[PDB]
This record gives C-alpha cells, sequence and structure tokens, in this order.
RNA sequence: GGUUCGAAGACGAUCAGAUACCGUCGUAGUUCCGACCAUAAACGAUGCCGACUGGCGAUGCGGCGGCGUUAUUCCCAUGACCCGCCGGGCAGCUUCCGGGAAACCAAAGUCUUUGGGUUCCGGGGGGAGUAUGGUUGCAAAGCUGAAACUUAAAGGAAUUGA
RNA sequence: CACAUGUUCC
C-alpha cells in the first residue's frame, strides 16, 4: 500500500519538499512516477476512456489478438494528460493506460479573446499539432461558445480547462489513435508557442534538485 | 489477360470495324 | 501575461532559451542547466554563487551547445576575451 | 527570376529565424524593405538593422532576437477596405491581442494599428509576428 | 552435448568467488567441498557443479577470468593500477617540437624557453590513402 | 579564467602538454572543431590552440565545482586507454566512475541496479562514449567531452579540445582535470605544485607492465 | 491554384469551369443525357402500369428471392 | 516501391548506355547494369601446373595466365551465385568482398 | 546491298497437346541514301525561372596560389604529380534542419505559422482511350474525345504469419 | 528434359 520511491525526483515529493508541480516543468525535468501526479492532483483529476481497440498480428496457429486502451486524463483547471496501452486484457491495458496517461499530463496555457476581463477561457493563439496524416487546428473563441469540434476531442478540451475553442481536423480522423494524439499535440504546444508578453529576461531559480542536493543524501542513497 | 496484348486485341478488332465499314461505303 | 486589472494569471512562467532566445518546452529533456562557479580574484578560489544558463535540447542535437555557452562565456567573462 | 523583392528578403530571414541565427543578409536593398523593416523595430521583433550601399542595389545585414515566429508576405498586393480589414487579420494572424498586418498607404507604410488611427486604407504587403 | 547449463555455471561461479582457500585442484576432494558448503538436491549435480569447477580451475593458475571476483588477483590488479615510477614520462630534456608549431608559442607569452628544440618539416606533402 | 593571472597558462603546463602530443589532432576536421585549431600542418595533422585548450580547461573546471554533491558526476570511459585515468579521478574528486561497458539504460531503467542519477556528464571520447551521450538527451544532462578534432559535438554540452587518440595525451588531461576541481575547492594551495606524479594516470598496456616487471626484478 | 496574379481572373475562372465538368455530380447535373436516361425525368413520383410480376434472385453470400414487379 | 537509388545501374546523367551481350545467355543486357566480372587466371591450376614442368623444354619457364572479362545477367549471376540477395541495409553497401584467397 | 542475327514459315526434340521455351535453316527486317510515321517503363515514374536552409570526402572543366618530386635539358615557362581556394558539372556519404501515410527526400524542406512567378494536368474503380464527330497519314495508325450501363470498393506504403 | 488444375462460409 505504502508508496517508496524509485527515482530521485519523487523523493523530494515524499520529503513534502517539492511545492507544485510547476517547477517540475520549470527545469523540463522527466517524470517517470504515476503516483507523483497523485501527490498533487490526486483530487481533481478524473480519467475517462477513449477507445478499446483489438490489434491482433498474424501466427501460425491463429492470430495472436490482444486489446489496445486509449485514456485520456487530467482535472479541469491547468492540466490534461493522454496514454496508449496494448496489454493483453481489457482491463488490465485500461489500468496500464492510466499509467501512462499521467506520466504525459501537460500544462495548459488558457488566453483571452480580445478583451481581458475575467479569468482566461480559450486558445491565446493558433496553435495545431499532428500525427500521421491527422492536423487539428485550434482557434480563440468568445466566451460562452463552448467547444466546437469533433466528439472524441470535445472530452479532451473539457478534460484541459478550455471552455470555449474552435477547432478544424484535416485527415482520416476515424483512426482515434492519431487523431486523439494530434490533439493532444496542439495543447501540448500552447507553452511551446513564445507569447509577446513573455519577452522579458527569465529569472533562473535555484534548481530543485540543487536546493535539496544535502537533503537526498541525509537519508538514503 | 496483360494490359499489352488488350491493346493489340483492341487493334485488331477496330481494325476489323474499319473494313466492314469501309465496304458498306 | 495580464489581466485587465492588473494581475498575473497564469500558473507559472516558463523558461527561455540562454543562446537562442526560445522558450524551453514542459517535455524537453535534453535541456541543459548549466552551472558556472566563479573565481575569487586574489585567492583563486571558489566564492559560493551561481552564473547558470538554460539551453534547450535542440542546440544540443545540432551541435553548437558547446559554441552556445562558449559565447555568452566570452560576454559574461568566464573566458579571456581574447581566447 | 526575381519577381518580387520582398518576398525573397522576408522569407530568407524567415529561415534564418527558424534556424536561430543571429544576424542575417539579404542580398537586395530596396526602399519599401527599409520601411518594411522600421516598422518591425518599433515594436521590438528584431535586432537592429543596418545597410551596406554600394553602388548597386545595396545589401542588408539585420540583427536577429529570438522573437520572430513568422514573417510572411502577401502576393499580389490586393487592396484592403476599411471595412474588410477586420477580415484580413482574422485568417491571417494568430490572435487579437498580437500580430501585426503591415499595408502601404497613402500616408505611408504601417501596421494595422495605426492604419485604424489615420483612418486610411491601403494595399497589403504581408504578415508578421 | 557435454555442454554445461547455466544452472550448473551459474552455481559453479559463487562457490569460486566465496572458498577460494576451500577449493582444490583435483575433482574429488572440492566435490565433498562443496557438499557441505552447498545444498545441492542430488548427487548428479553435486558432479557437475564440482566438475565444472574443475574446469575453471586450469583457467585460474592459467591467468585472470572475466567473469569472477577473486580477493586475491584482485590485489595484484589492485597495486598494479597504483604503480609509480620513480620519475615522470613527461620529463625529458629533448623536446622535439615541429616549426610551425615553434611560431605558435612565439605570438603566445611563452614563446621562448630553455629547453624546446626545433626540428625541421618534412617537404613534400604526402599523407593521404591512395584513391580506390 | 578570464584574464586572472592566478588562473593563466603555466610554464609547467607547457612543457606537459608539448611532451605528451596533446596540442597533436588529427588527420581530418569536424566544422565544429575549426575555432579550437591554429593551423593544420604539413602531412596534414591540424594544431589544437593549447591556450585555448587551457581556456576550455578551465570551463569544466567550473562544471564540477559547481555541483555541489561531488557524487552524483558520471565519469565514464569506455576505450581501453582511459578507463585507469577515470577511475583515480574519480577516487580523487568523488566522482561516480564506469569504466567499460555503458549498459544502455543506467539512465532510463528504474529497475537496474546501476540506475544513476548524476549532474554531469563526463566523456573521454565522443566516438567511444556515444551511447552514454544517448541517455544524456533523455535526461536533463550537462555533458563535458574530451573531443578530438574528428570527434563530433552530437549531444556535448562544453568540450575540453585534446589529443584523445595518443595514450600519454588521455591521462594528462585527466591529471590536468584531477588538480583543477580540487583547486577552486579548498584541497590544493597553487603555490605548491600538486604531489602526484602523472605516470598514475597514464594507461599501462600488459606488455608494457610485463616489460616493467624484469627492470624491477 | 497556381497562377496568382492581379488580372489572372479570366483564367482562374475558365480552370474552375473546366475542372467542373470533370466531377461526377457536376456532370451529371448539367447534361441532359443524364436527364433523358432518367425513367422519372426529375420526377420524385410516378404512376404505372403492372403488367407481370417479376422474382428477382439475390446477390452473394445473403441469398433469397426478392418479389418485384415489372411497371 | 523504388527498391534501388539507382535503380541497380550506374547511369545517372547519360539517360542511354550501350547494351552488351552475357556469357552464358546471349541476354541484352546495359553495360552499367551489367555484373563485371574480371578473373586472374592461370590455364593449369593445381595439378597440371606441376607435371609440365618437369616436361618443360625450357626450365623455370613461367606459365602464361588467362584473361577473361566476364559479363553476367542478372538472372545469370545470381543462379551461378556470383551476387546473391541481401537485405535492405546490407544493400546499400557496395564495397567489394574481402580478397585474400 | 544483303556478312551475322533474325519476326513469318519449314523441320527435328519435349509434353497429354507446343501451334512456346531447345536445336537447324530462314522471308520481311536488321546495313547505306531520299522521303513518311511521331509512338516508348521517351523515368529522376519527380514541369520551367529566382532566393534561403547543415556538413564530409571525391570527380570533370576552367582559373588562382603554393613547399616540393619528375621530363625539354639549359631552367625560367609549359607538361605529369602533391597541397589548398573559387564557379557550376554529374554524383556520392552523413545527421532528429525540415517534410511525408511511409518507403524515403539538400529537395519530395522553407505549408492550417496555408500567397515569389508562370504553364500542363487529376476527382472512387470499370465501360474506355471505346463509339461517334473532326483532323493527319500511302498504309499501319497519330491527335481530340463521350454517354448509356455496372460496381462498394479498387489502390499506395508498412508490420506479422504462410 | 515435365510437375498442369482443384466451388462457395468462419
Ligand atoms: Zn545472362
Amino acid at each position: 500500500k505504502e508508496w517508496l520511491p524509485v527515482t530521485k525526483l519523487g523523493r523530494l515529493v515524499k520529503d513534502m519538499k517539492i511545492k507544485s508541480l510547476e517547477e517540475i516543468y520549470l527545469f523540463s525535468l522527466p517524470i517517470k512516477e504515476s503516483e507523483i501526479i497523485d501527490f498533487f492532483l490526486g483530487a481533481s483529476l478524473k480519467d475517462e476512456v477513449l477507445k478499446i481497440m483489438p490489434v491482433q498480428k498474424q501466427t501460425r496457429a491463429g492470430q495472436r489478438t490482444r486489446f489496445k486502451a486509449f485514456v485520456a486524463i487530467g482535472d479541469y483547471n491547468g492540466h490534461v494528460g493522454l496514454g496508449v496501452k496494448c496489454s493483453k486484457e481489457v482491463a488490465t491495458a485500461i489500468r496500464g493506460a492510466i499509467i501512462l496517461a499521467k506520466l504525459s499530463i501537460v500544462p495548459v496555457r488558457r488566453g483571452y479573446w480580445g478583451n481581458k476581463i475575467g479569468k482566461p477561457h480559450t486558445v491565446p493563439c493558433k496553435v495545431t499539432g499532428r500525427c500521421g496524416s491527422v492536423l487539428v487546428r485550434l482557434i480563440p473563441a468568445p466566451r460562452g461558445t463552448g467547444i466546437v469540434s469533433a466528439p472524441v476531442p470535445k472530452k479532451l478540451l473539457m478534460m484541459a480547462g478550455i471552455d470555449d475553442c474552435y477547432t478544424s481536423a484535416r485527415g482520416c480522423t476515424a483512426t482515434l489513435g492519431n487523431f486523439a494524439k494530434a490533439t493532444f499535440d496542439a495543447i501540448s504546444k500552447t507553452y511551446s508557442y513564445l507569447t509577446p508578453d513573455l519577452w522579458k529576461e527569465t529569472v533562473f531559480t535555484k534548481s530543485p534538485y540543487q536546493e535539496f542536493t544535502d537533503h537526498l543524501v541525509k537519508t538514503h542513497t | 489477360m496483360r494490359a499489352k496484348w488488350r491493346k493489340k486485341r483492341m487493334r485488331r478488332l477496330k481494325r476489323k470495324r474499319r473494313k466492314m465499314r469501309q465496304r458498306s461505303k | 501575461m495580464q489581466n485587465d486589472a492588473g494581475e498575473f494569471v497564469d500558473l507559472y512562467v516558463p523558461r527561455k532559451c540562454s543562446a537562442s532566445n526560445r522558450i524551453i518546452g514542459a517535455k524537453d529533456h535534453a535541456s541543459i542547466q548549466m552551472n558556472v562557479a566563479e573565481v575569487d580574484k586574489v585567492t583563486g578560489r571558489f566564492n559560493g554563487q551561481f552564473k547558470t544558463y538554460a539551453i534547450c535540447g535542440a542546440i544540443r542535437r545540432m551541435g553548437e551547445s558547446d559554441d552556445s555557452i562558449l559565447r555568452l562565456a566570452k560576454a559574461d567573462g568566464i573566458v579571456s576575451k581574447n581566447f | 527570376v526575381r519577381m518580387n523583392v520582398l518576398a525573397d528578403a522576408l522569407k530568407s530571414i524567415n529561415n534564418a529565424e527558424k534556424r536561430g541565427k543571429r544576424q542575417v543578409l539579404i542580398r537586395p536593398c530596396s526602399k519599401v524593405i527599409v520601411r518594411f523593416l522600421t516598422v518591425m523595430m518599433k515594436h521590438g521583433y528584431i535586432g537592429e538593422f543596418e545597410i551596406i550601399d554600394d553602388h548597386r542595389a545595396g545589401k542588408i545585414v539585420v540583427n536577429l532576437t529570438g522573437r520572430l515566429n513568422k514573417c510572411g508576405v502577401i502576393s499580389p498586393r490586393f487592396d484592403v477596405q476599411l471595412k474588410d480589414l477586420e477580415k484580413w487579420q482574422n485568417n491571417l494572424l494568430p490572435s487579437r491581442q498580437f500580430g501585426f498586418i503591415v499595408l502601404t498607404t497613402s500616408a505611408g507604410i504601417m501596421d494595422h494599428e495605426e492604419a485604424r488611427r489615420k483612418h486610411t486604407g491601403g494595399k497589403i504587403l504581408g504578415f508578421f509576428f | 552435448g557435454r555442454v554445461r547449463t547455466k544452472t550448473v555455471k551459474k552455481a559453479a561461479r559463487v562457490i569460486i568467488e566465496k572458498y577460494y582457500t576451500r577449493l582444490g585442484n583435483d575433482f574429488h576432494t572440492n566435490k565433498r567441498v562443496c557438499e557441505e558448503i552447498a545444498i545441492i538436491p542430488s548427487k548428479k549435480l553435486r558432479n557437475k557443479i564440482a566438475g565444472y569447477v574443475t574446469h575453471l580451475m586450469k583457467r585460474i593458475q592459467r591467468g585472470p577470468v572475466r567473469g569472477i571476483s577473486i580477493k586475491l588477483q584482485e590485489e595484484e590488479r589492485e597495486r598494479r593500477d597504483n604503480y609509480v615510477p620513480e620519475v615522470s614520462a613527461l620529463d625529458q630534456e629533448i623536446i622535439e617540437v615541429d616549426p610551425d608549431t615553434k611560431e605558435m608559442l612565439k605570438l603566445l607569452d611563452f614563446g621562448s624557453l630553455s629547453n624546446l628544440q626545433v626540428t625541421q618539416p618534412t617537404v613534400g606533402m604526402n599523407f593521404k590513402t591512395p584513391r580506390g | 579564467s578570464g584574464a586572472l593571472d592566478v588562473l593563466q597558462m603555466k610554464e609547467e603546463d607547457v612543457l606537459k602538454f608539448l611532451a605528451a602530443g596533446t596540442h597533436l589532432g588529427g588527420t581530418n576536421l569536424d566544422f565544429q572543431m575549426e575555432q579550437y585549431i591554429y593551423k593544420r600542418k604539413s602531412d596534414g595533422i591540424y594544431i589544437i590552440n593549447l591556450k585555448r585548450t587551457w581556456e576550455k580547461l578551465l570551463l569544466a573546471a567550473r562544471a564540477i565545482v559547481a555541483i555541489e554533491n561531488p557524487a552524483d558526476v558520471s565519469v565514464i570511459s569506455s576505450r581501453n586507454t582511459g578507463q585507469r585515468a577515470v577511475l583515480k579521478f574519480a577516487a580523487a574528486t568523488g566522482a561516480t566512475p564506469i569504466a567499460g561497458r555503458f549498459t544502455p539504460g543506467t539512465f532510463t531503467n528504474q529497475i537496474q541496479t546501476a540506475f544513476r542519477e548524476p549532474r554531469l556528464l563526463v566523456v573521454t571520447d565522443p566516438r567511444a562514449d556515444h551511447q552514454p551521450l544517448t541517455e544524456a538527451s533523455y535526461v536533463n544532462l550537462p555533458t563535458i567531452a574530451l573531443c578530438n578534432t574528428d570527434s563530433p559535438l552530437r549531444y556535448v554540452d562544453i568540450a575540453i579540445p585534446c589529443n584523445n587518440k595518443g595514450a600519454h595525451s588521455v591521462g594528462l588531461m585527466w591529471w590536468m582535470l584531477a588538480r583543477e576541481v580540487l583547486r577552486m575547492r579548498g584541497t590544493i594551495s597553487r603555490e605548491h605544485p600538486w604531489e602526484v606524479m602523472p605516470d598514475l594516470y597514464f594507461y599501462r598496456d600488459p606488455e608494457e607492465i610485463e616489460k616493467e616487471e624484469q627492470a624491477a626484478a | 491554384g497556381k497562377c496568382r496574379g492581379l488580372r489572372t481572373a479570366r483564367k482562374l475562372r475558365s480552370h474552375r469551369r473546366d475542372q467542373k465538368w470533370h466531377d461526377k455530380q457536376y456532370k451529371k447535373a448539367h447534361l441532359g443525357t443524364a436527364l433523358k436516361a432518367n425513367p422519372f425525368g426529375g420526377a420524385s413520383h410516378a404512376k404505372g402500369i403492372v403488367l407481370e410480376k417479376v422474382g428477382v434472385e439475390a446477390k452473394q453470400p445473403n441469398s433469397a428471392i426478392r418479389k418485384c414487379v415489372r411497371v | 516501391t523504388k527498391k534501388r537509388r539507382n535503380n541497380g545501374r550506374a547511369k545517372k546523367g547519360r539517360g542511354h548506355v550501350q547494351p552488351i551481350r552475357c556469357t552464358n545467355c546471349a541476354r541484352c543486357v546495359p553495360k552499367d547494369k551489367a555484373i563485371k566480372k574480371f578473373v586472374i587466371r592461370n590455364i593449369v591450376e593445381a595439378a597440371a601446373v606441376r607435371d609440365i614442368s618437369e616436361a618443360s623444354v625450357f626450365d623455370a619457364y613461367v606459365l602464361p595466365k588467362l584473361y577473361v572479362k566476364l559479363h553476367y545477367c542478372v538472372s545469370c549471376a545470381i543462379h551461378s551465385k556470383v551476387v546473391r540477395n541481401r537485405s535492405r541495409e546490407a544493400r546499400k553497401d557496395r564495397t567489394p568482398p574481402p580478397r585474400f584467397r
């Protein structure tokens, strides 16, 4: 039941020392533990399964069939993730996709449309992401519009925290594996696009592993 | 049927229509 | 990012590349966080503070990651300006 | 041959910006390009430029910052009314918070905000953000 | 085929690295040495492990073995790694220096020194492998 | 390191660079190594600039000193020349030594018992240790490399231009780094020379170990 | 479009006019032969006279007898 | 799909090369497309090289060799095992096999 | 004019049959001149002009510079080599530039962050490059070029079995 | 020197 950490990044998570997951993204450190997400956002986070894909391969004694899972995950304010796992059994693949989905959560950037009053609601600019031949574009939208999209990427924008956005999908969107990943790249590039507000010199704070380099050696390996 | 010989069959058939139409005039 | 009434609204500010001036993404696992030790002028010993930099993973894979730090190193005085 | 001159200059510095060059050289120097470069500099999108005026079409060395995403050109120069100028920036600029459409007017060459201030239209030149 | 499997081989690896003084050379003694110090469920494997040990014995007195941890052979290697000769290989009064590298030091601060002897460069550039 | 007479070039280190042939480069030239080379002599060997080598040697020495924990500085050598030089450098400084056969997955696989989390990667040769540079991409790792003129710069982050082909020029450059990382932190005074003699770090061939023994007998 | 001239409107319009005839839906709706071959002639419904009842055999795997009328 | 970048020939800027016949069959193969083998061999190899030597009137007479430039087609060379199929990564290697015997 | 080869054809083998593959002949043709013919897997299956975007070693030509070896011999200069630089000429190697469905591409990049210029051309697969009409050609055939009707797939790249 | 061909469903 009790969590014992493996990666030394997660050691500081258990020592009550990492204040938030934002400075984890600040230094682009890799996350390889699914329960690191569970310490910061273990309550508001929700999961939702996209599709169960029964892929198979041709063997000599019939077709070896295994089940591929598609789970999108993320709390409704600031974060969203996607995970794909292809296991032997459906429930194992669903459970195994949740673990990979928490490892792949990314922070969102929410912007205003025109006027800048209240809370940010829409995508700050026109970002797009693609994999394979599926290309998905995100357009800023006024308040109260809703998510104008296909039903499957509509769940992802519910779970990313964006309430209003216009979308456009180019390509064979019947393939849900590429259709979901192409959208998930587009939200993931919101903090990859340079904004004119972000033209200031970024002050460098102390590294999270640097600030507790003595704390990480006095109690364990 | 190879695509080459069906073209050759068409030319033999087209030439056959050439002689048949010519004798009527 | 600002609202109308003058409050910061983003949950964090991402880093920026020291050479290419691009913002470093959250999943740029090939990012660099350099730490450059300073030297005391008379005793020639370590002081205690940092002169840290930040380089995106694209520059490493393009082969100018040693040159990028080197160019800031002349400008920050770590490397002798004659070189 | 070289039909448009501004198109070759803007794409040359866009290729350098994608690679992230500190400064870039464009082979022709024109009055339109010099006016084009002054529009972007007042907004701080690029580093400071200089021209090398020989006895031919001169060469311009433009210092670059990392603040440029894409500087495109619209060919041919369609005339833009004041009524559909909002329609031009809707499907060309990324957002309404930033992004600049520059277009030549009788008062001079300026971005779309300053053309709204002077209430003057004209022919489009390009887009940059 | 009398090829020793991994279960026989891996069991014989741990015995040597723990009982170097207890092990002998002939088959029958270390057969009985391994009888007390190893819980082997059958006599057949007891002969097979001790027999493979004896084949590894002939590799031991003839030099080192890759996959082994002997406390006596590492002590031989440890002092050989920490060998210090009475002078350095850098201390020669004779240093041959290319004339093109003599122009190097002269533009630097440390141009003219005491024990630097300039040679004569080879005339005629011939350094590339023939094409083909 | 920048125009500071305490850290400028020493005359004792000049004769060491020349006798070990560290200024001697390779036959070919990587286009990133065009800035560390004086001029290519006749017979087609490039000449590495030693003062600029010394300047790059000082900048990498700032890296280990800035790392507060000396343990998590992974030092890896795969070619047979460099294991003896990197083992005592890790012993003297406190770094983590890896001697040959870099296991793929020491920085990515959690289940491995050799799962290391360094803050710094020091590489004897980029071509001999390209595999440590591969996991230097998957984990945020600044990298130091002892590069030659032929050595490419894929995923290296700071380079010290040296001769990594000659055995005397390999272990001397680590004997450079063993002195300097202990010279900003307080272990060694710069007035007196450091007492360990550089043949300790040099690779001994098994023939040379066999060659030495009868003269001792 | 390929050509982007400021006075190529007659070139662009002629290309779109010609390439529309290569579309299956446009050529069907803008030719007299498609309406000539249609027994309804654009009519949604029509009245006819029954002269016999015809049984039609079915296609591949699904096999049955479909009841039809020659109208 | 495209199997070979050069389409199994050395024609890059010509567009047309002269054909040559084969050794086993009379197949018309382009000169750059043909597998060309040049064999340096003696008239007699192991057994007849010895007994003729003492039977030669002139002592210490070197036996002349025979020079044949072989020209095989794709079907002929593979059937005669001059060349063989390789993997997709092994195709791109064009260095000759090592020559020691 | 017809040496060789060789459609058609004859003959001998093989096979259940060969009217094919094999072998012996062999007309037209293959060879030269003067006129037609305008079709090829006429391919880089990749229109043409202009710019930018990594290197690496070659190679063809011309030019430039330089230690040196070697010929005319009597050396300068010209030849043959060696070391580099320049322009494009055919290419190759290499990598997370970048792109593409992938194979792969220094162009097939600089594209949802979509606009340098200008032609040709395609709209599921058959019918069908067919009928008819027009036009050229001595002929063979060449160019333009449908519809009725039928069909829920055809096809491209790639993985695993057989 | 020959090894030509074996209706439809999972
Ligand atoms: Zn053949």
